[PDB]
């Protein structure tokens, strides 16, 4: 028996606060990314990297913010963008009500253990079965071109694609993702937190806001809320595997 | 990890 009452309006106001902050912190939204991927935009058509020749041509014709071997140059562009993403996600976290009022050490811990889960959530927005938008939508690198990179680089992005194809089938929008990402950041189970209860209290309010968002926005998926908590569980495992690949790479390359 | 913490503290300040 859902009612539009003061409590529900406050949850819609929190949802709008997070959406507006998400738009401010993250230049390329899912709406704009999907417009590019489906050829439904007036913006510049991305240059497609689908083989070694189009990569060499792309390095010139795509304008990257960053300044030997192909696989390593690609991994380094990936590393640079990931640094920029940590800054954007941090800027977003500072807008979540209650976050900057937590103990700084806890804010740092929440971001340290949360940013990779948010990175692969937000990468799904930029992905389809064919490939991924790069350079803020100026380029598109294919999934199979990435898989063709020599070991250990060929298997670096493939689990993120596998996750994305299933995640994107839920058809979440930016209003949904803004709350989803805030729920992930305010996880009271991160290792080494000092003060868990104030994190859980914020997360409880974000979970209420998410549940209401998904009921209003997704009339034909009654258990989408449960499905998204399932994905947050899956992202844990994905990031475990990702940090294992990073160790191999940092060590051996 | 030390790198990641350093960037987060920088972005937070
Ligand atoms: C590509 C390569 C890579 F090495 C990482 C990574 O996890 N590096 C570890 C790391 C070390 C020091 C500081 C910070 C670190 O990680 C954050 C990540 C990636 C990668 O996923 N890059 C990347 C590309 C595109 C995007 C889009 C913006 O929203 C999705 C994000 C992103 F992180």
């Amino acid at each position: 028996h859902m009612q539009l009452n003061p409590e529900s309006a406050d949850l819609r106001a929190l949802a709008k606060h997070l959406y507006d902050s998400y738009i401010k912190s993250f230049p390329l939204t899912k709406a704009k990314a999907r417009a590019i991927l489906t050829g439904k935009t007036t913006d510049k058509s991305p240059f497609v990297i689908y083989d070694m020749n189009s990569l060499m041509m792309g390095e010139d014709k795509i304008k990257f913010k960053h300044i030997k071997e192909v696989a390593i140059r690609i991994f380094q562009g990936c590393q640079f963008r990931s640094v920029e993403a940590v800054q954007e996600i941090t800027e977003y976290a500072k807008s979540i009500p209650g976050f900057v009022n937590l103990d700084l050490n806890d804010q740092v811990t929440l971001l340290k253990y949360g940013v990779h889960e948010i990175i692969y959530t937000m990468l799904a927005s930029l992905m389809n079965k064919d490939g991924v938008l790069i350079s803020e939508g100026q380029g598109f690198m294919t999934r199979e071109f990435l898989k063709s990179l020599r070991k250990p680089f060929g298997d670096f992005m493939e689990p993120k694609f596998e996750f994305a194809v299933k995640f994107n089938a839920l058809e979440l929008d930016d209003s949904d993702l803004a709350i989803f990402i805030a729920v992930i950041i305010l996880s009271g189970d991160r290792p080494g937190l000092l003060n868990v209860k104030p994190i859980e209290d914020i997360q409880d309010n974000l979970l209420q806001a998410l549940e209401l968002q998904l009921k209003l926005n997704h009339p034909e998926s009654s258990q989408l809320f449960a499905k998204l908590l399932q994905k947050m569980t899956d992202l844990r495992q994905i990031v475990t595997e990702h940090v294992q690949l990073l160790q191999v790479i940092k060590k051996t390359e | 990890n030390m790198g990641l913490e350093a960037i987060i503290r920088k972005a937070l300040m």
